[PDB]
């Protein structure tokens, strides 16, 4: 089931990658049994980072970045989506 | 087409 986390900014980063179609939309998938258009992932967790101690988990799907819906998202949507915040990422995720 | 970030 989708759940939130909130990621502080280290000066490195928030220890996690995100990858993901460069192309808007494409076919449905489910995660989880439930069907949603194409998401971007987490496609690595720096051990002992911000994710990894917020509860980010690899594979984990990427449903919402600071508050707003990325279903069918571009990568380059995505990217800009976690870069908006001076130091805080809020991301609505599930886990596979 | 897939591409990674570092965030």
């Amino acid at each position: 089931s989708p759940r939130v986390v909130r990621i502080v900014k280290s000066e490195s980063g928030y220890g996690f990658n995100v990858r993901g179609q460069v192309s808007e939309g494409g076919q449905l998938r489910s995660i989880n049994g439930e069907l949603y258009a194409p998401l971007q992932h987490v496609s690595a967790v720096l051990p002992g980072g911000a994710a990894d101690r917020a509860g980010v988990r690899k594979g984990d799907r990427i449903l919402e970045v600071n508050g707003v819906n990325v279903e069918g998202a571009t990568h380059k949507q995505v990217v800009d989506l976690i870069r908006a915040g001076e130091k805080e990422l809020i991301l609505t995720v599930l886990s596979v | 087409e897939e591409w990674e970030t570092v965030m």
